[PDB]
């Protein structure tokens, strides 16, 4: 499964945020428009996408920009059906329970911001922005969207920017 | 005013000499890999030197 | 022997001075505090060590900084016993005679500043800062410390910054 | 042939123009003096060559600088014999016809400025500065020099800086 | 060797400091008089020895008391010959270098205060009072006595009471 998830993430145009040769984060295109975590500095690893001017949203520490329709051709597919269970992402599985996403300890660190969370159908359900040490596991700070289109950010108390 | 200017020049020269002496003293006070240089400060006593 | 010397230099935390992707020199930690040649520009290849503020010493063209005790745990071991003979360093052997270190010609060049000189026990006896063409050999400009703690810099006439 | 062309380009001192770790172009030394496309920003990947002060030529968007004779020892060999046919360069072959150089589509892009064009003897006949989409092929904007020493720049209408 | 060291420590009258059923430290008799670390609270695991009134020494955070001669019959043997090398104690070996005792990381913790350091002849050379994290090893804060009878306490900067 993880192999297929990585293949889908690579085939879909996704590009890390390069600064001085160091990967400081990741950015992706979902729903035909680029998003980028504001706290991560640097430029997307795509000259064509870098040409797009972004807008800031301090409340969520996220940026967004318009993507040309021809490049909107193949982007992430979002869904609002988020039942309890387990999902898949770049560094393995993620447990969804009580409305929160959690992964085993040692998974995720500074520089992983921007990795989406995929369902069994390969549809995006959340975007990972950070996390906090949770003993045997760690809880990720993510943003998810309901069927009504409301942006909800779940942030654990004293969450670290990962 | 001439006397004041001469005194000011003298003070500036003394300060410059003290700074150069401090630089010269810090020259052996560099890392000198031991992370411990009590004895150079104890011998030279240039300024802010050995507590004992 | 050279294999063991390289293994000891690598196991001990040593990091080249990177500038625009180019190795312009080397820096190491001896006696629990970092030293860096002042003439070499750039930052140490260690974010944690780069956080340390250095102090300048124009007379020797060297810098120094305090290293946290937890990182002082494993640093170079210095010794003052410097008898005549041969020692080992990154680019092979070095001959010590008349109080001066000399190596065969073609060994050492611009960018090698910071390489320490090790004895048979793996203890540091000198730090290489430069050199000058000496026919069939080349003489290195080094700094060494006596049992009394006196810093002595040996610089050949018209020595080049290597 | 392309293998030999790449070997000759590498053996001869050629250095890309690095800016923030990104290759934005290339520069080479021909006739014993360095040339650089003015539109490309950054510094040559050679500290010794970077020490040379360049002069600007807005008309051709090119720069030039004097190279030390000792470094003039091994530079590109230029020739004025430019008959119709095919030549070789870094990304394969180039067709010369009607006084213009053309290559198959998909060959050449932003960042390739500075690549010279070599003949069967390995002599430089032109310098590639840009190009423009030409359907099944693309036409490169190049500068060439006649036996009388006249600098002639061929620029297709609405040519893009590649 | 460690087996013999433990056998010698057990045969010689040594008793942990019990408080509410918890071992909070250790105390021993050397040179015919009992010593106890002042920072450790509780009573010696010996009713006869507990009957002895102790005197305080704030400077070293240590206590001492007179032991009856009949009980002075068999106590620790102290020596002043402390050459560089390795010694043995309850939790294995200890490295002595530059006048300081160091042991590998993970050896020693809160409650080990009072464990003596023995030489190859089973003679006491130092008493362990605390320690501080030193990366791959840890440095113990100990007290040692020279042939002139001078009490010297070596305490690393920001040493923790172990």
């Amino acid at each position: 499964k993880r192999q297929r998830m990585v293949m889908k993430l690579e085939s879909d145009k996704t590009f890390p945020i390069m600064l001085e040769g160091k990967i400081n984060g990741y950015a992706c295109v979902v729903g035909g428009k680029l998003f980028r975590p504001m706290h991560v500095e640097g430029k997307i690893d795509n000259d064509v996408l870098a040409a797009l001017k972004t807008k800031k949203a301090s409340k969520y520490d996220l940026e967004y920009a318009d993507v040309p329709q021809n490049m909107r051709a193949d982007t992430f597919k979002y869904t609002h059906e988020k039942p309890q269970g387990y999902y898949s992402w770049h560094h393995g599985a993620v447990q969804y329970e009580n409305g929160r996403f959690t992964v085993p300890k040692g998974v995720g660190a500074k520089g992983d911001s921007g990795r989406p969370i995929l369902d069994n159908q390969g549809r995006v359900v959340a975007i990972v922005l950070g996390g906090v040490n949770e003993g045997s596991r760690t809880a990720l700070s993510v943003v998810m969207w309901n069927e009504k289109g409301v942006t909800v950010k779940y942030t654990p108390e004293n969450c670290e920017q990962w | 005013s001439i006397c004041a200017a001469i005194a000011t020049v003298s003070v500036a020269a003394s300060t410059w000499l003290f700074c150069r002496s401090r630089v010269a003293c810090l020259t052996p006070y560099r890392l000198t890999p031991n992370a411990r240089i009590p004895f150079c400060l104890a011998v030279l006593c240039c300024a802010r030197t050995a507590r004992a």
